[PDB]
Order: C-alpha cells, then structure tokens, then sequence
C-alpha cells in the first residue's frame, strides 16, 4: 500500500500567519478549545482542547502554548484538578502539565486573566475562591511558586512592558496595584497608587489600551483614565471624554469584552462603541469603531463595528482583528481609518478572545 | 444583658441586621460564629463597628491592611471594634466600652473581608 | 408561567447563563441532581410591574453539564471583577463540590436598599 497514514506533523503555515481564537464553546463548556487559523487566507490549521472553560496564551517566545484548565476525575463528580499546560506551538502537542491549586479562575476569557512577565519567565494568572489572589508559575521549573494574596480584592492583571517581572492590577479601592516579583518568582515588593477613578460613579473595563510606560482604560459612560508607571511609582489621571456633544445627545458609549486596543506607534486608541447606551448595555456588541487620539484626545474615525465585542492589535504589522463570537475580521491599521482585509466565518462558536503568534 | 451572638454562612449573610445595647451596660460583648465550611481564606467573617458614615472608607483601608491585620488598617481611629477574621467553623469575641457613642450619629456593624461589608452590614445601637 | 422562562422577565435583569426555571427547576430550586451554589452574584433589578427596585441573587446550580436552555446575558448593574460579587462573568459554581455550571437561579431577596 502506497498510502500510509501518518501523524507526527507540523502546522503548515509559518509561525507569522498564525491567530488563536479561544473558542468557549459555552453550550457545552467542558469542550472548550482553541482553534488555530491563518490570517492571510482564514485556513484552518489545528487547534487544542482545553476541557472545561479554558484560557490561552502563546508564549513569547513564540515557542509554546499555554493553556489553563480544569478537570475532575468524572468531570461532573470526582476530585478537582486545576492546571497551566504547556503545548508545543508547530506541533500542537501536550508536553508538560503543571499543578496549581483548585480555585484558577473560572470566567469568561479577558485577557488580563491569564498572561505572562515580559521576560516571559512566570505565567501569571487570576485565582478566585471567590476571594480573590494572584497566582505565579515558575515557567523553567514547571511550579506554582507564589501566591500573591495582597492583591486581594484586585482584579485582572496587566503586565508592564518596561519592565521584567511587574505587573498591575485593579482595586476595589479605584486604584491600582504594582506587584514586583524576584529571580524567584516570589514578590519582591508592591505600591498602591492613588485613587484613579470612581468604583461607584465611572467603573472602568479592565481591559487597557497598553502602552509600553503607560496604560489606558475607558469607563461605561465613554471617559478614559490613564496610569503612567514610565517612573517608580505609578502616576493616575483622568477622565478626559472620548464624546462631544453629540454623541452625549445620542447617549454613545463603549460596550464589549476585550473592548480595546493601542497602536503604540501612532497613539491611536480603538474601542468599540454603540449609541443608545443606558445602564445594562456595556457588553453591547459594536455599532461602531471609533480611532482616537490619544495625545490630541480627539476622535479621528468612526466605522462599521460588524457586530464586534473583542479585538487585538499587532503592533510590528500594523493589523488589528475583531471578533463578533463566531467570525473574525481583519483590518489594516496603519492609517488614522482601519480598512478591512477579510472576514474569516465560522472561526469560532462562543469565542470572545483572539490572539496574534508573537513575532 | 450585655451579650449578643451573631453568626455568619458560606453565602455571605449574617444572622441579624441592627445590634441593640442596653443603656445599662458599661462595656458590651459581641460574639461571632462562622456557621459555614469555608475556610478564612476563602470565605472568611469579621465584625467591624464605625460610624454609618466611616463604613465604606474604613472597609477600604481595612482591604489594603489585609489579612495579618483581620482586614482593619491598624490603629484606625475610626474603629469603635472589631473582631478577628474566622473560618468556617470558627468564632471570635470582642468587648468594648459603651462610653463612646456619638449622640445623634448612627453606629453600624458589618465585614472588612474584601467585598462583603455589600450585605454583611447591620445597625448597631444604644438604648431602646 | 411561561413569562418567567423569558429572558426578559424582570427579575432575570443579571443573569448569564441558563434560566434554571426551564432546565426542570424553578427559580428558586435547582433541577433534579444540580447543587445550589452557596455564593452568588447579586443585582438590583426593577420590577416594572409595581415600580420599585428589589435585589436579587443570582446563584448557580452545579455537578451537571451545561443545560443549553433558555440562555440569557443580561447586565443592569452589573459591574467588573474589582466589584466581585456584582460580576457574573465568572462562574458562580467556582467553590462548589463540583463546579461544572448548569444554570442560573434568581433569587428575590428583598427591596433594594
Ligand atoms: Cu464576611
């Protein structure tokens, strides 16, 4: 027989071709995967099972896939088993399982929820029992070396990319909280900043428009707040409005999941906005995009939001994808007005989260 | 007399929402029991007494002393009292002095744990 | 009876997730073999039919696989993780025996004050 069946094989497409759509699948949330396409052409390459409400993020190295799950011996009965595994990227293979304790987060997939140092030596992520800690996975060591309990009553996690081993998270307080973690992955030292905005009065998304010093967040009545930790401590402002008149008139406001994104070349911020808002419509698929500027704080383009509730930026390449759940839209951001490319259908049943392979 | 019994669950609730003292007593004794199976560090219960006002500034301050510190910024001046942090199965006590209830103010009881003074809160008062 | 297996229905104005109330519960009890869930997210929601606000509290029944039925994802006075249990992003069945979620009850407390 001429024809063998063969296994063992890599993804077709080079690494730079490559997304990841999170793929909930919350009908029947225990098959929960990740499905692995190709931006240029929307060709499926492969995908990874993460049993029950998992999470994901590619290494930055661009080496692995890290995937955060968990099991039960008789998935609805049986001992719990919570766990980060490690993937081979090309091969889409499990390589490595690594123990955490049983309260991951469990929750719909925001990005601050599962993330990683910039050096890319520890996995950060999210832990919930319902009180809230920060958990850190020593990547080399394949362990679960700390657990960060003075972020207690914080939320999320946002990684500074001018530095190592830091990170932030939001308070109940309104501020933020920087968590500075050693060679060990222990902490090393933290500091609070002052109040940022008003828990009560202009709750914020926790999804930043990231800068590499400083970091963005839009509020559920359309305000944008700032905090700059380019210095030792990190410096609070805001709000500034991202509506005129107008657009107060016709009561717009941001609404979505992963909501929002910078292009750091430009300063252009993107979020997705939708008219008619009033309490309960903050999770409001897009009616539109709008570009903003972030220096000049002045709006540069609107367009069609396609339904859209998340999105994601590569920063070398100038594109930026949107996600309406199921299908996932391609666009050319290197000028002010983002320019469709391709819309890829069917990526996804219930995915609010897709990522770019590092390059 | 000068004694009260408060309880609190895995569900986040307390057993009585407005503490009466009697003008009688000196010194009042609050005691409190974690009816629930969840451990402090998950679920855990506190009694911390403030002004109505001082409530939510307090809890805050409370939340960034952390657990060490029963989730009660140390020294705080505006703690009339407060209990320790229990765990499921677990109880605490406090006693405090009675000669201190700013007249006309209203007093209130409820949880520093991070983002239960929501509904652990009650009304604690003097006289009938 | 049907108006409470309607998304809709003023007291479901926080849930995401399944109505319990048509995977064989009520909602106030869970279906046949799904555990309560001690801890929950709460909402305050108004009832348009005597005009006034009441809270309610939105806990999960778990140790069974998604019901699939009567899905809603409604967000009056829902707030982000900072404001814990006021998210229903996350999954309410989190400290259970068994935290596999299927569905989500709406429990009236009371008046919202
Ligand atoms: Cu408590």
């Amino acid at each position: 027989p001429r024809e063998v069946l063969t296994g063992g094989h890599s993804v077709s497409a080079p690494q730079e071709n490559r997304i990841y759509v999170m793929d909930s699948v919350f009908m029947h949330l225990t098959e929960s995967r990740v499905h692995v396409y190709d931006y240029t052409n929307g060709k499926f390459l492969g995908m990874v099972p993460t049993a029950f409400n998992g999470h994901v993020q590619v290494s930055n190295d661009g080496k692995k896939i890290y995937t955060m799950t968990t099991y039960h011996e008789r998935i609805t009965r049986g001992k719990r088993s919570d766990v980060v595994e490690v993937w081979d990227a090309d091969k889409l293979t499990f390589e490595k399982e690594i123990s955490l304790p049983p309260k991951r987060v469990q929750g719909l997939n925001y990005d601050g929820l599962f993330r990683q140092t910039t050096d890319g030596k520890f996995i950060v992520l999210q832990n919930a029992s319902p009180a809230t800690s920060i958990g850190i996975v020593d990547v080399a060591k394949g362990d679960y070396v700390e657990d960060v309990t003075a972020a207690a009553g914080c939320w999320s996690v946002i990684p500074q990319p001018n530095r190592p081993r830091s990170f932030m998270t939001i308070c109940g307080d309104g501020g933020l909280l920087t968590i500075n973690l050693g060679e060990d992955g222990k902490v090393a030292s933290q500091s609070r900043s002052k109040q940022m905005f008003s828990v009560k009065d202009d709750p914020i998304f926790i999804a930043p428009a990231l800068d590499k010093d400083k970091a963005h967040f839009v509020s559920y009545y359309g305000n944008v707040y700032s905090a700059d930790f380019s210095g030792d401590e990190v410096k609070v402002d805001g709000p500034w409005s991202l509506l005129n008149d107008e657009d107060k008139a016709k009561n717009w406001v941001p609404g979505g999941y992963n909501l929002v994104g910078l292009h750091r070349a430009s300063g252009r911020m993107y979020v997705f906005m939708h008219p008619d808002g009033k309490e309960g419509t903050h999770k409001f698929p897009a009616a539109e995009i709008w570009v903003m500027d972030t220096k000049t704080k002045q709006r540069v383009a609107r367009i069609p939001g396609r339904d859209a509730l998340s999105m994601t930026i590569d920063q070398q390449r100038n594109l930026m994808l949107t996600l309406d759940g199921g299908n996932v839209n391609v666009y050319d951001i290197s000028q002010p007005e983002p320019k469709l490319l391709r819309t890829i259908e069917g990526a996804a049943e219930a995915s609010l989260q897709v990522q770019f392979h590092p390059v | 007399a000068c004694d009260v019994s408060i309880e609190g669950n895995d569900s986040m609730q307390f057993n009585t929402k407005s503490i009466v003292v009697d003008k009688t007593c000196k010194e009042f004794t609050i005691n409190l029991k974690h009816t629930g199976k969840l451990p402090k560090a998950a679920m855990g219960h506190n009694v911390v007494v403030s002004k109505k006002s001082d409530e939510s500034a307090v809890a805050t301050d409370g939340m960034k002393a952390g657990l060490n510190n029963d989730y009660v910024k140390a020294g705080d001046e505006r703690v009339i009292a407060h209990t320790s942090v229990i765990g499921g199965g677990e109880t605490d006590s406090v006693t405090f002095d009675v000669s201190k209830l700013k007249e006309g103010e209203d007093y209130a009881f409820f949880c520093s744990f991070p983002g239960h003074w929501s509904i652990m809160k009650g009304t604690i008062e003097l006289g009938s | 009876e049907d108006e409470v297996n309607s998304c809709d229905y003023w007291r479901h104005c926080a849930v995401d997730g399944f109505l319990c109330s048509c995977c064989g519960g009520t909602t106030t009890t869970c279906p046949p073999g799904s555990t309560p869930s001690p801890i929950s997210w709460i909402g305050t929601c108004h009832n348009p039919h005597d005009g006034k606000d009441y809270l309610i509290s939105y806990h999960d029944c778990c140790g069974k696989t998604a019901c699939g039925r009567c899905q809603c994802n409604t967000q009056t006075r829902e707030r982000p993780g900072y404001e814990f249990f006021l998210h229903n992003d996350v999954n309410w069945c989190m400290a259970n025996e068994n935290s596999t979620f299927h569905c989500t009850t709406s429990v009236l407390v009371g008046l919202a004050k």
